């Protein structure tokens, strides 16, 4: 909006507003993957780090 | 108690006793108790050392 301006009454005159506007945008996305496996190897005689036997 | 004179074997003078200089001993990180006491039965010892990211 803005301020209006001084107009005479015998010489007549209006004043208008500006249309309204409307837009529109859009989005992607992000996509993450992680895997892993267990094997019986990784635990056949393998001493615990802190521990003797 | 009496000792002999300085310059005579035949007069007596009297002795009031000693004074003693010790030298300055600190202990000051020994006191703090930082330290524990870990006694072992061996004459070396080992560690484990683990790491990840």
């Amino acid at each position: 909006v803005s301020l209006l301006d001084a107009v005479d009454r015998d010489s007549r005159k209006a004043e208008t507003s500006a249309p309204e506007r409307v837009r529109q945008i859009s989005f992607p996305m992000m996509y993450f993957k992680e895997v892993e496996s267990i094997t019986p190897d990784e635990i056949q005689g393998v001493r615990q780090p802190g521990t003797a036997n | 108690m009496l000792t002999n004179s300085e310059k005579s074997r035949f007069f007596l003078a009297d002795l009031t006793g000693e004074v003693q200089s010790i030298p300055n001993t600190y202990g000051y990180i020994s006191n703090l108790g930082l330290f524990r006491s870990a006694p072992i039965t061996q004459t070396t010892f080992l560690m484990d050392l683990t790491d990840w990211d």
